[PDB]
């Protein structure tokens, strides 16, 4: 499966969670930013690796990072 | 809130069929079910291609991929203002509830969730790949 | 630190490393990256603002 | 002057021994 | 899941056909394998090196065996200018009878391939004469291969496994390799030349059964031990010597004549013996430099730590670089590939102009094939050198351990280096293409006197300084009263000046404006290939577009369509892009070599001199004109022996074109297509009785770049090899 | 007229005018002084 | 050439028999669970 | 309703036999008995691979040594025109 | 380089004669005074003038019968070939420095505007013409900037990627 690690520059904008087409990401409470929330990646077994989340992220550099890993049926996006 | 149970007596939308639906993977690996409650009978676009008619009341749709279920759910939420539930169904009969995982949509922050994958540093503070040689770790992001 | 004072970015992975931006605001609640900086140039994502820590900016 | 049949068979036999040693090295490198 | 990629559980659990492909493609990347340690990595590499050496010796044994068994080596030895050398026999059951007749050549009793590798000239020069000699050499090399395989197996056994510290003992390895592997091997080769090759060139049959009976020099070893070494240079072979016979032969064994044997048009064997003897002494001396276990010799870490300019111009200098080089196999491989590939180019440049083998210069097909072969090999090796430099920067480079030294400092001004490479590439391309296009328009409009033809006066001045008097620059070796002239006048200058002032050889060919233009094209190619490779290596760890690129490794598809889009951002992709430019550059180099030599061999130098100044001249008078015999290898009227080259010519064009499919069309089109195909098989009666084990998927993004590049390169090489060999051998 | 001259100051119009001037100058130099190879 | 029948035996062996064995065995190895 | 959790997962996942029919009586008894004893030694995967290997290799070398000569393949007749002539007086 | 002056090269003369002969062969299919006859005669006149001018410039000719240019500044100055490459080098470098200095001046002047990007695609044509005229004195100004230290931006003010 792909690894999705979150860093602490996240401003809690939730855009990566909304962008995700397979529901890998979710917002959890945090105290490190003004929005009082941070992205989390609890379901990377469903991550296809499209990097829509990284395209959505506004921080410089990225606060969500996708590291493509070992390929599975789910990560290859196969319906057969 | 508790995870809902998949009601197998739910009717399916009115559809004439297609070549884009389930394949052998549903028999031997897994498939997915999306359920939703429609306010009225109306036409929606199938994620596998073609127009279908959602029945008034509860609807059930079996799909090959989780991404297909979430694409249909995005359409239901943005075009029909309708919520839905997604399950994973295994060949042995096991049904796993998937989405929304804790009853609240993931884009809305909810108490009781715990961060996984969080790194307490900015991305430029990752170490060098030479420092993880012969350790078994996936990379500098893994440490 | 001040409002609308020029600062130099010291974050190496930032698009605006060694460049000078303008402080928009500084959060006073103890968040990790409280300094909001606006820049005259867009980065590769089209963004012109970014948040920094105190040690990541130098007043110029 | 051409080679004899025996010379060709000698070369083929020595090559077969070398190939056996090669299979041995390849299996040792594998596991 | 499966057990084929047993070194990678991540690949073994892949349920798709990608598992097989990636399992093949990652098999020799031992560092990334599961549970590998540094010591086991080095031991596996050591054994793999034994396997490669055994393969090389078996390959040489096979060439010797097939020439001995199916070739015409004694007949060629009898008439080296009028016998086509045979590589091996053809047994092809698809042959028609006209193909059987056409390929029967060289006096063979059946269809054969005519060799282009020059092994006949080499083996004849070093003293081999009969099929029995070649057979004995082949059997010896097969035994050597078996010994290497046994040693590879042996040093994998636990009590013979070398420790990791043994592999990192740099000083002892350098001492031994310089003194023994280079120096003693060169000394033993001088022994072979003096005892065997030189007497066989003088008609004396010296073999294992009589070499202890045969005197190599009439005065024995007394002049050597007494130091009266000029005895061995007295009485060289005369200018009327016939090679392989005693007629006109001398008795000298170590000379410095310079130039060429008049009959063989190759270097004197006694000069070669003296070369290898001096090389042996220099290398044995250089192998006593580094400290091992006897309290004397240099320590390389301290040498490197000492070489820092006191003015601070290089920062910390070379401090810490010993551990940087010694701990990184990729730094070592990059250095080895850069040096070996440059040496391969040097071999190509020196073997055409200073042919070392008898009757090689008259074999035009062989000379062209050898130059082209070694230059393409050199290009691939240089690409690999820079690739492993980039891999070092990603995987092995520790910035803290290299703080302030030359490596960190060149990383610290990488933008300056890359931008200046970009500037020189742009200048060369703009002006070389512009001058060519201007000349093309001048020729098209009927006014060739309006061409811009810049005389290469700098290289002509170099040729004059080395003794070529054609250009009128009177200096050094072309000035008869200069000190440089008078110093060499009794030793090597007469033969050298006879050779360099003759236009009947390849020694410092006459050059003009066409040589100017193509040399600047070569400079453009070298600088652009270097720009791509260097930018790939220096941006391998990160750039502004992807500041954390080191976290993703050497090879990865992209970083997605965000931030403007990031296709081909990895350092691997810079290698992939640079291979195209390397192939282009070696193409220009070899086109130049072949066309200039075609004019020289056909006795018409004016064709190159007049037509090479514009690109239509290259197209029409080189590619179009010389393809005529090749494409008529088979036609409606019949076929001849060039039909194999016509077929391979088209074969290479086809493979080249097929590569464009992988390079132009990208993945997601094929994945959706394969999805429809997977639907079709599951729904088709009598066919859905069978099922795949691995789920069929489209090839990956990186794999597609690789496969497209491989088809492109293979088609490139096959096409040019067919054209080169057919065009040269149909005339000569 | 201000809007029209602003359009004439857009990059491709300025490029067209400048390159027409430069190309015309080169053409007329080569018409008046045909075949210049050297200075 | 001496032993001139050998190409007519070894060419089918190296070109047909050995590749068939090799791909059959390698297929069996790389599909083994 | 096209879904059911248990005892109808085959219909839910479409695991249907479109054309296969259960049938025990197709072939005559003596014909079947003949063909089971004919193909009995090849019902082991190692024996069939050994049989096909030995037969195919023997057929291929017998073709190469003898059969290619019998059908008069051009590679077995060899040349008869004396050899192609090369340029520059080379043979 | 062993070359010969084009005015005494036999190949040069043969090329002139052959080109004139081809043009004259084309001429004898048109009436005198016709437009093709006048055009061909003008081409012939230009060809004769071109060969005379190339001979009179002291150009060296190869064995091809074609002019070859000398580009070493030493060989050009001592043997009268400075008009082939050296003087064109000075002329090109002057015009190129003019173009670059005018572009730099326009960019620097636009940097101080409220909308600096607007002047990059909507050209301030009077300002551009004024700056273009002032580019004639570029070497003096550029050398002064080099000695003063204002030509180059300092390394601490320029973005770089992480090393
Ligand atoms: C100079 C030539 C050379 C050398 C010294 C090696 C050396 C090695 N290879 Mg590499 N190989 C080569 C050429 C070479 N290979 C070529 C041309 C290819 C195709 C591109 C490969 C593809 C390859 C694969 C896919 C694997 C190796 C593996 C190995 C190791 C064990 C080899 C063995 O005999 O296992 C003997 C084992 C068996 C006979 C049963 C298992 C079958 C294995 C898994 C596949 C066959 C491997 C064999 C080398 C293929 C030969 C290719 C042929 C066209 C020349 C050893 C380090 C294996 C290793 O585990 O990685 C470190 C491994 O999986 N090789
Ligand atoms: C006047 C006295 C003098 C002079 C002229 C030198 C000169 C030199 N010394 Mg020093 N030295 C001196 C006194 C002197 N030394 C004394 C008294 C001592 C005490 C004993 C030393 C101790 C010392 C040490 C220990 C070392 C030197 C080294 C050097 C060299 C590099 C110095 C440097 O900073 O490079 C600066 C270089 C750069 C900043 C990089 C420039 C890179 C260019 C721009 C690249 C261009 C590439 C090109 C474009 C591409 C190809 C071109 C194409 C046409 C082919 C240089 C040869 C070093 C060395 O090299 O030894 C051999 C070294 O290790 N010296
Ligand atoms: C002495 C020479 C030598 C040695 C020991 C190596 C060794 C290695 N190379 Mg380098 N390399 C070389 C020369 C060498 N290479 C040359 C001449 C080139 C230019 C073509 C390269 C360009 C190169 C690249 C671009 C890469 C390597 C990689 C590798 C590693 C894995 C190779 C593999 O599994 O391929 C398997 C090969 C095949 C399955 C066949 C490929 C198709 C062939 C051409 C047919 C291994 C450390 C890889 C690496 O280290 O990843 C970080 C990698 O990406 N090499
Ligand atoms: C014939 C094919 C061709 C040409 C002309 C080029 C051209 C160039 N390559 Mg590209 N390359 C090619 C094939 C080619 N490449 C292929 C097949 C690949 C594999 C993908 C690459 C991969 C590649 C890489 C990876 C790099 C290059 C770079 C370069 C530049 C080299 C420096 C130079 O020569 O500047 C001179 C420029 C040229 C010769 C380009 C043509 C200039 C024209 C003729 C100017 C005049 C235009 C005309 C007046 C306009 C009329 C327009 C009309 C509509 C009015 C140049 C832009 C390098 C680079 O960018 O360095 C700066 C670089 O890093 N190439
Ligand atoms: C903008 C570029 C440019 C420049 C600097 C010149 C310059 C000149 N032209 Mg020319 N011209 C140009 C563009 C230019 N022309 C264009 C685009 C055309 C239409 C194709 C002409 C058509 C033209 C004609 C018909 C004549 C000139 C003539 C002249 C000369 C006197 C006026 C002068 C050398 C006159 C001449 O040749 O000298 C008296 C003349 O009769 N021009
Ligand atoms: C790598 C070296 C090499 C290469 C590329 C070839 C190539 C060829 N050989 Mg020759 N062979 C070699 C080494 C080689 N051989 C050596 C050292 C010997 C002496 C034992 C032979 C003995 C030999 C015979 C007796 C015959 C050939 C034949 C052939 C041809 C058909 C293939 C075949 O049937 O081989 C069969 C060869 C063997 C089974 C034994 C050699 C096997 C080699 C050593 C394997 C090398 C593997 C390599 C290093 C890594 C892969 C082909 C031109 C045939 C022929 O000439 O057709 C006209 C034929 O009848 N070879
Ligand atoms: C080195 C490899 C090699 C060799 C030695 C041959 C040899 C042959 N091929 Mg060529 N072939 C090959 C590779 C080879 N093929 C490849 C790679 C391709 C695709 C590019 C082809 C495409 C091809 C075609 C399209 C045809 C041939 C045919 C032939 C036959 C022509 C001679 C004849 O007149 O037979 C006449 C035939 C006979 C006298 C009957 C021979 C029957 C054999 C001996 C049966 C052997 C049993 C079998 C191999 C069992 C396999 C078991 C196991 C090893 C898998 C001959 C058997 C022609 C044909 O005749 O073959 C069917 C034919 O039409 N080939
Ligand atoms: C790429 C740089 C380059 C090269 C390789 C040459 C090469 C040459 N020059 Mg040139 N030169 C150059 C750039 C170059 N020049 C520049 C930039 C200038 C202006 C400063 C000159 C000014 C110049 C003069 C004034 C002379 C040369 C001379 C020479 C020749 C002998 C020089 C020598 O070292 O004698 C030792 C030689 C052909 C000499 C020549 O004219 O006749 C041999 C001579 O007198 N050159
Ligand atoms: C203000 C104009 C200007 C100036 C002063 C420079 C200066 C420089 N360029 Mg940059 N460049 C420019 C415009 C300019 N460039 C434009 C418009 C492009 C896009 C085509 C580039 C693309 C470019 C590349 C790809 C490279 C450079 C490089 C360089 C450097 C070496 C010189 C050179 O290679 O020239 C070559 C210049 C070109 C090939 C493009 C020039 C186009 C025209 C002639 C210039 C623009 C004129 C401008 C429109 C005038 C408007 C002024 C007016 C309104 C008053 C130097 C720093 C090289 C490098 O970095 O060296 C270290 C390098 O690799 N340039
Ligand atoms: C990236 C990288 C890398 C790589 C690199 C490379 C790949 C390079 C290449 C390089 C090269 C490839 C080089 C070459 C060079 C050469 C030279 C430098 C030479 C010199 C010469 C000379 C000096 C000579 C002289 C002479 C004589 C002796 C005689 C006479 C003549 C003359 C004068 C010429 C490495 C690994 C390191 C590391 C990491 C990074
Ligand atoms: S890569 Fe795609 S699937 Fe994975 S977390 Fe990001 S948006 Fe979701």
């Amino acid at each position: 499966s792909h690894a999705v690690k979150i860093y602490d520059t996240c401003i809690g904008c939730t855009q990566c969670v909304r962008a995700c087409p397979t529901d890998v990401l979710e917002m959890v409470p945090w105290d490190g930013c003004k929005a009082s929330q941070i992205a989390s990646a609890p379901r990377t077994e469903d991550c296809v690796g499209c990097k829509r989340c990284e395209s959505a992220c506004p921080t410089d550099f990225l606060s969500v990072r996708v590291y493509l890993g070992s390929e599975t049926t789910r990560s290859m996006g196969l319906a057969y | 809130w508790k995870p809902p149970t998949l009601d197998p007596s739910t009717p399916s939308p009115i559809f004439g069929g297609s070549t884009g639906g389930l394949l052998r993977k549903a028999q031997i690996e897994e498939f997915y079910v999306i359920t939703w409650d429609a306010k009225k009978e109306q036409v929606f676009e199938m994620p596998t291609g073609g127009a279908a008619i959602m029945r008034s009341g509860p609807n059930l749709l079996k799909l090959a991929r989780k991404e297909q279920c979430l694409a249909l759910l995005t359409q239901l939420r943005n075009k029909f203002k309708t919520d839905g539930q997604i399950y994973r169904v295994f060949p042995d009969g096991e049904v796993q509830y998937l989405h929304p995982k804790d009853g609240v949509y993931p884009e809305k922050v909810n108490a009781g969730r715990t961060a996984v994958g969080a790194k307490d540093r900015s991305i430029g503070k990752n170490t060098n790949p030479v420092a993880v040689k012969f350790t078994g770790k996936l990379g500098t992001y893994d440490v | 630190r001040l409002w609308c004072v020029q600062v130099k970015v010291l974050r190496p992975e930032s698009y605006w490393f060694n460049e000078v931006g303008k402080v928009v605001s500084v959060d006073q609640s103890g968040i990790r990256y409280p300094v909001v900086v606006r820049f005259p140039t867009v980065n590769y994502a089209g963004v012109s603002t970014n948040n920094y820590s105190l040690e990541e900016v130098q007043e110029v | 002057m051409p080679l004899s049949d025996s010379q060709i068979f000698i070369a083929l036999f020595i090559a077969l021994l070398t190939g056996i040693l090669a299979v041995r090295l390849g299996l040792e490198l594998y596991s | 899941a499966t057990k084929f990629p047993k070194f990678s559980q991540g690949l073994a659990k892949d349920p798709t056909t990608r598992r097989i492909w990636y399992g093949i493609a990652t098999a020799h990347d031992f560092e990334s394998h599961d549970n590998i340690t540094e010591e086991s990595l080095y031991q596996k590499i050591f054994a793999s090196h034994f396997g490669q050496l055994a393969i090389i010796f078996l390959w040489t044994s096979g060439n010797l065996f097939h020439v001995a068994w199916q070739g015409n080596f004694p007949q060629w030895v009898q008439d080296p200018l009028h016998v086509r050398p045979i590589a091996h026999a053809i047994w092809d059951p698809h042959f028609g009878q006209p193909a059987v007749e056409a390929f029967t050549r060289g006096g063979a009793q059946g269809p054969v391939n005519i060799a282009t590798s020059g092994v006949y000239q080499w083996w004849y020069t070093i003293g081999l004469r009969t099929n029995q000699d070649l057979f004995q050499g082949s059997v010896f090399l097969t035994i050597l291969s078996g010994l290497f395989l046994f040693a590879g197996w042996l040093h994998l056994q636990p009590r013979f496994q070398p420790a990791l510290a043994w592999f990192k003992n740099a000083e002892s390895r350098l001492n031994h390799h310089l003194s023994g592997l280079f120096g003693v091997s060169s000394l033993a080769w001088t022994g072979h030349l003096v005892h065997v090759a030189i007497p066989e060139a003088r008609g004396q049959h010296v073999r294992w059964d009589n070499f202890l009976t045969t005197l190599p020099h009439p005065q024995g070893l007394a002049p050597f031990f007494s130091g009266n070494w000029a005895v061995y240079a007295q009485n060289p072979d005369s200018s009327a010597h016939l090679f392989g016979t005693g007629e006109g032969s001398g008795t000298a064994i170590l000379t410095f004549l310079g130039g060429f044997h008049p009959q063989t048009q190759s270097l004197w064997l006694t000069d070669i013996a003296h070369h290898h003897l001096a090389i042996a002494v220099v290398f044995i001396l250089a192998g006593h430099m580094y400290r091992t276990n006897f309290g004397i010799g240099h320590t390389m870490q301290e040498i490197l730590d000492a070489h820092t300019p006191p003015g601070g111009g290089l920062g910390a200098g070379h401090k810490g670089l010993f551990d940087t080089v010694n701990n990184s196999l990729h730094f070592q491989l990059g250095l080895a590939l850069a040096s070996v590939g440059t040496i391969t180019s040097l071999v190509a440049q020196h073997m055409y102009s200073l042919p070392p083998y008898a009757f090689l210069a008259q074999d035009f097909t062989t000379q062209a094939s050898l130059y082209t072969h070694h230059q393409y090999i050199a290009g691939f090796i240089l690409c690999g050198a820079f690739a492993h430099g980039a891999i070092f920067f990603v995987r092995d480079y520790d910035p803290e351990q290299n703080k302030g030294n030359v490596l960190a400092r060149i990383l610290d001004h990488k933008e300056a280096v890359i931008s200046h490479l970009s500037w020189v590439s742009l200048f060369l391309g703009f002006h070389t293409l512009g001058l060519y296009v201007h000349n093309d328009v001048m020729q098209a409009f009927g006014t060739p006197e309006k061409q811009i033809l810049i005389e290469p006066v700098f290289a002509q001045w170099i040729q004059a300084a080395q003794g070529k008097t054609l250009y009128g620059f009177d200096l050094l070796l072309s000035q008869s009263n200069s000190a440089a002239f008078s110093a060499g006048q009794t030793l090597w200058l007469p033969g050298w000046l006879d050779a360099i002032n003759s236009n009947s050889n390849s020694l410092f060919l006459t050059i003009g404006p066409g040589d100017f233009l193509v040399h600047h094209a070569i400079a453009l190619g070298l600088h652009t290939t270097t720009l791509i490779l260097v930018k790939g290596a220096l941006d391998a760890r990160g750039s502004k577009l992807m500041p954390d690129k080191k976290d993703f490794g050497y090879s990865f598809p992209c970083d997605g369509p965000g931030r403007g889009g990031t296709c081909d951002i990895s350092a691997w992709d810079a290698f992939y892009l640079a291979v195209f430019w390397m192939l282009n550059t070696i193409g220009w180099v070899t086109f130049y070599f072949h066309w200039k030599h075609l004019g020289i061999w056909q006795g018409n130098v004016n064709q190159f001199n007049e037509s090479s100044t514009y690109l239509m001249g290259w197209l029409r008078d080189y590619l179009w004109l010389n393809s005529s015999q090749l494409i008529n290898g088979y036609n409606p009227f019949g076929m001849n022996s060039l039909s194999v080259w016509a077929w391979m010519f088209l074969f290479g064009h086809l493979i080249y074109a097929t590569g464009f499919m992988f390079l132009i069309s990208w993945r997601g089109y094929w994945q959706e297509l394969i999805e429809t195909l997977a639907w079709a098989h599951e729904r088709t009666p009598l066919a859905n009785l069978v099922r795949w084990r691995d789920k069929p998927v489209a090839l990956s993004i990186v794999q597609a770049r690789l496969v497209g590049l491989a088809h492109f390169s293979a088609g490139y090489i096959l096409t040019y090899a067919a054209f080169l060999i057919a065009s040269t051998s149909g005339k000569f | 007229m201000k809007n029209f001259t602003t359009y004439l100051s857009t990059a491709p119009v300025v490029a067209l005018i400048w390159f027409t001037f430069t190309a015309g100058l080169l053409i007329e130099i080569n018409r008046f002084f045909p075949d210049p190879l050297v200075f | 050439m001496a032993a001139a029948y050998l190409p007519s035996v070894l060419v089918p062996l190296v070109g047909l028999v050995f590749p068939a064995i090799a791909m059959a065995s390698l297929f069996l190895y790389i599909e083994k669970e | 309703s096209e879904y059911f959790d248990l005892d109808d997962l085959e219909d839910t996942t479409g695991s249907w036999e479109l054309y296969g029919q259960e049938d025990e009586k197709r072939y005559p008894s003596l014909q079947a008995e003949f063909f089971n004893r004919a193909a009995a030694p090849l019902t082991r995967r190692e024996s069939l691979l050994a049989f096909t290997f030995v037969g195919g290799a023997g057929s291929l070398l017998l073709w190469g040594a003898k059969g290619s000569k019998d059908v008069a393949l051009p590679i077995q007749q060899g040349p008869k025109k004396g050899g192609e002539k090369g340029p520059r007086g080379k043979i | 380089s062993g070359l010969t002056p084009c005015s005494e090269s036999k190949g040069f003369a043969k090329r002139q004669k052959n080109e004139i002969k081809a043009l004259t062969k084309r001429l004898k299919q048109y009436e005198e005074g016709s437009a093709p006859s006048l055009a061909l005669k003008a081409t012939i006149e230009r060809t004769e003038k071109r060969f005379a001018n190339y001979g009179n410039a002291g150009l060296l000719c190869g064995t091809d019968g074609l002019p070859h240019l000398i580009s070493d500044p030493g060989l050009a100055l001592r043997f009268g070939h400075a008009g082939e490459t050296l003087i064109p080098t000075v002329g090109f470098l002057y015009i190129a420095g003019w173009i670059g200095t005018a572009g730099r001046d326009y960019l620097i002047a636009s940097k101080g505007e409220a909308k600096p990007r607007e002047k990059e695609y909507i050209i301030d044509v009077p300002l551009a013409l004024k700056i273009s005229a002032q580019g004639a004195g570029w070497p003096f100004r550029v050398i002064r900037e080099l000695q003063k230290g204002t030509l180059l931006e300092k390394d601490s003010n320029i973005t770089v990627s992480p090393r």
